[PDB]
């Protein structure tokens, strides 16, 4: 039995144009553990993200943290794309700049 | 600190 | 208040890429201290909070040592497992262990934890009392009847009413400034237009550590649960953790919906209503 990941795209702190942060992807509930996660600015893998070390929650299902520091802009479009066993093809999760 | 000496399942 | 260890394994067999891969990652509360991961160019436990840090070379040896040998018996597990389950030697499977301790204010043991699943279901745990088992189904019944042989619960419970603790104890004076400092959320209150009928209400917390919250939206005084969008508690890369709850509200009836927050980080729990 497999379980589809969660994703949620966000960054660390408030997001300010111009001032350096860090741009999260959250992968939550999935399970088995193998995943494939990239960051995308404005279509484009972005090189030498970092992540977590393998966890998991009580009902056994695993997360990592996907992450890198980026400076916001107006014109920049970034997203988060995830592939899994559960998965047909990768989905991609835009960063919802405003909420 | 681990706990060592596990037994196999 | 109270506090927990814990130690998380994964064990993952790969048929045709090698040995099965074992990873250990150690955490006091919701702060991670320590990783092992067998697939490293040179596998070691490592430190991955300052406090861990000051730890000498005997404790670093001991517990590499110990991941060392957990990886060669996990092996010996999956081969095993397989077999219970009649499963071929093609696919690939996972085992799971959690296990720890909870200890309250003045350091005593609260409870002790030592859980296991096969492929993400539920195969034998330690039960509270530390010294029967509870086993899922008949090949679980296989692995039980080793451990009450070898007498394994038993040492389990010395792990988790010894060692467990002290080191626990020992960990959160390490790092007091930290493991016992709870940061409050800030927290704000956003409007987003729908239409003409509706917009929606979202109650954001950010910064707040540890990760246990509590955020709820009311209308007239009353619980919108069914109503209320909960996102799951995310990590914000610097310990701390981000959450927000949001709610679908007529227009024009904003004011009759009030954002409830609490938090072990705040000197008292936080009422927050829109403000246009
Ligand atoms: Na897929």
């Amino acid at each position: 039995i497999q379980r589809t990941p969660k994703i949620q795209v966000y960054s660390r702190h408030p997001a300010e144009n111009g001032k350096s942060n860090f741009l999260n992807c959250y992968v939550s509930g999935f399970h088995p553990s193998d995943i494939e996660v990239d960051l995308l600015k404005n279509g484009e893998r972005i090189e030498k993200v970092e992540h977590s070390d393998l966890s998991f929650s009580k009902d056994w299902s695993f997360y990592l943290l996907y992450y890198t520091e980026f400076t916001p802009t107006e014109k920049d479009e970034y997203a988060c794309r995830v592939n899994h066993v559960t998965l047909s093809q990768p989905k991609i999760v835009k960063w919802d700049r405003d909420m | 600190e681990l706990r060592a000496r596990e037994e196999a399942y | 208040g109270s506090h927990s260890m814990r130690y998380f394994y994964t064990a993952m067999s790969r048929p045709g890429r090698g040995e099965p891969r074992f990873i250990a990652v150690g955490y006091v509360d919701d702060t991670q201290f320590v990783r092992f991961d067998s697939d490293a160019a040179s596998p070691r436990m490592a430190p991955r909070a300052p406090w861990i840090e000051q730890e000498g070379p005997e404790y670093w040896d001991r517990n590499t040592q110990i991941s060392k040998t957990n990886t060669q018996t996990y092996r010996e597990s999956l081969r095993n497992l397989r077999g219970y389950y009649n499963q071929s030697e093609a696919g690939s499977h996972i085992i799971q262990r959690m296990y720890g301790c909870d200890v309250g204010p003045d350091g005593r043991l609260l409870r002790g934890y030592d859980q296991s699943a096969y492929d993400g279901k539920d195969y034998i745990a330690l039960n509270e009392d530390l010294s029967s088992w509870t086993a899922a189904d008949t090949a679980a019944q296989i692995t039980q009847r080793k451990w009450e042989a070898a007498r394994e619960a038993e040492q389990l419970r010395a792990y988790l009413e010894g060692l467990c603790v002290e080191w626990l104890r020992r960990y959160l004076e390490n790092g007091k400034e930290t493991l016992q400092r709870a940061d409050p959320p800030k927290t704000h209150v956003t409007h987003h237009p729908i239409s003409d009928h509706e917009a929606t209400l979202r109650c954001w917390a950010l910064g707040f550590y540890p990760a246990e919250i509590t955020l709820t939206w009311q209308r007239d005084g009353e619980d919108q649960t069914q109503d209320t969008e909960l996102v799951e508690t995310r990590p914000a890369g610097d310990r701390t953790f981000q959450k927000w709850a949001a709610v679908v509200v007529p227009s024009g009836e904003e004011q009759r919906y009030t954002c409830h927050v609490q938090h072990e980080g705040l000197p008292k729990p936080l009422t927050l209503r829109w403000e246009p």
